[PDB]
């Protein structure tokens, strides 16, 4: 049970966090 | 060099207002992308008062 | 998401795009990631508009 609030809240977050992340190269 | 690495230094608050309206605007069964993205993100816009 | 997708996440289409969007505004503008998105898909709009 999950509801879009919380997923939407997830995906803009990952995306932030990960491409931040992809900033140094994470990514590897 | 000395300096040079991308600290991409992202404003948190972006993502959870912009998921308000995310959330909210689904809600509200958008169209397509153009138009939904147009209002998503001139709904942080229009809550930062680029004009005043 | 959530390990064991029984609490199911919901992704309509808009949230993959939402995420790539997302970067280009986090990679091309940084301090200012909705005034690039604006412009962006305004433009999005402004070049497609869709027509059928």
């Amino acid at each position: 049970r999950e509801t879009a609030e919380e997923v939407s809240a997830r995906i803009v977050q990952v995306v932030t966090a990960e491409a931040v992340a992809v900033l140094k190269g994470e990514q590897e | 060099g000395a300096m040079g690495m991308s600290h991409i230094q992202i404003p948190p608050g972006l993502t959870e207002l912009l998921q308000g309206y995310t959330v909210e605007v689904l809600r509200q069964q958008p169209p397509d992308l153009v138009e939904f993205a147009v209002e998503y993100f001139t709904r942080l816009r229009e809550a930062r008062a680029p004009a005043s």
